[PDB]
C-alpha cells in the first residue's frame, strides 16, 4: 500500500464529460458476459 | 510548498528548453531529456514527501503503540489491584481497601487521559493523510500533466513545421 | 477513496492499466 495512494492521486477523473441507475450497469455487466 | 517552488524552477527550465529549440531549431530529443528530468525530478521529490510522510507516521504509530501498550500495563494493574481487593474482601482489612480503591479511581481518571492523547493523535495523523496528498502530490502531477501538454503541443507544432 | 464501483469501462481500463504499469515498472530494474 505503498504506492497506491499515489495511485489514487494520479488519476485523471477531473472532467466528467459523460452526461442512469446501477441494475442498468447490471445488464450491461450481464449483456456484456 | 518549496516541492512545488523547485519544480517550477525546472519547469522554468524547460520553458527555456522550448524557446531555445524553437528558435534555432533545437533536437527534439532534448525537449525528451528536459521532459524527463521534470520527470526524475517530480519522482524524488514525491519519494521525499513519501519519506517524510512515512517518517512521521512511523513517530506517531510508534508513540500510539507505547501509549496503548500502556494503557495496557494500566489495565493489567487495575486486574491485579482487583484482584488483591477480591482476596483481601475475605479477611476483612477495610483500611487497605480504601487505599486500593483510591488506586482504581486514579488509573481510571489516567486511561481517560490515555483515550483522550489516543483521540488527539488519530485526528493528527489523519490531518496529515489529508493535507500533504491534497496539496503536495497533487500539485506536482498537474505541473507534470502541464508540462507534457506543452512538450506534446510543441512537439505537434515541429512535426506541422517539418511536413510543410 | 471514491471506491472502485462507481467508475466506467475505461476507467476501470486507466485502473488495471496503472496498476499493470506499476508491475511493469517495478520488474523493468531487473
Amino acid at each position: 500500500l505503498i504506492s497506491e495512494i499515489s495511485s489514487k492521486s494520479l488519476h485523471n477523473l477531473l472532467l466528467s464529460e459523460e452526461m442512469r441507475s446501477p441494475n442498468v450497469r447490471e445488464v450491461l455487466y450481464s449483456i456484456l458476459f | 510548498s518549496d516541492y512545488t517552488r523547485r519544480l517550477l524552477e525546472t519547469v522554468s527550465v524547460l520553458l527555456k528548453t522550448i524557446e531555445i529549440v524553437r528558435k534555432e531549431n533545437g533536437e527534439v530529443a532534448e525537449v525528451g531529456a528536459a521532459l524527463d528530468a521534470v520527470k526524475v525530478e517530480k519522482e524524488k521529490l514525491q519519494k521525499e514527501i513519501m519519506s517524510g510522510l512515512y517518517r512521521d507516521m512511523r513517530r506517531l504509530r510508534k508513540e500510539r503503540d507505547l501509549l496503548m501498550k500502556r494503557a495496557d500495563k494500566i489495565v493489567d494493574e487495575a486486574l491485579s489491584l482487583k484482584k488483591q481487593s477480591e482476596k483481601l474482601l475475605r479477611k476483612g482489612a477495610r483500611e487497605k481497601m480504601e487505599k486500593l480503591e483510591e488506586s482504581v479511581d486514579i488509573m481510571e481518571s489516567e486511561y481517560n487521559k490515555i483515550w483522550e492523547r489516543i483521540d488527539e493523535i488519530d485526528d493528527i495523523i489523519l490531518k496529515k493523510e489529508t493535507t500533504t496528498l491534497s496539496f503536495g502530490v497533487r500539485e506536482l502531477i498537474f505541473i507534470e500533466r502541464e508540462c507534457v501538454e506543452l512538450v506534446k503541443s510543441f512537439n505537434r507544432e515541429l512535426n506541422q513545421k517539418s511536413f510543410e | 477513496w471514491i471506491p472502485m464501483s462507481e467508475l466506467s469501462l475505461q476507467q476501470q481500463f486507466l485502473l488495471v492499466t496503472r496498476v499493470v504499469s506499476r508491475v511493469f515498472n517495478a520488474l523493468r530494474k531487473t
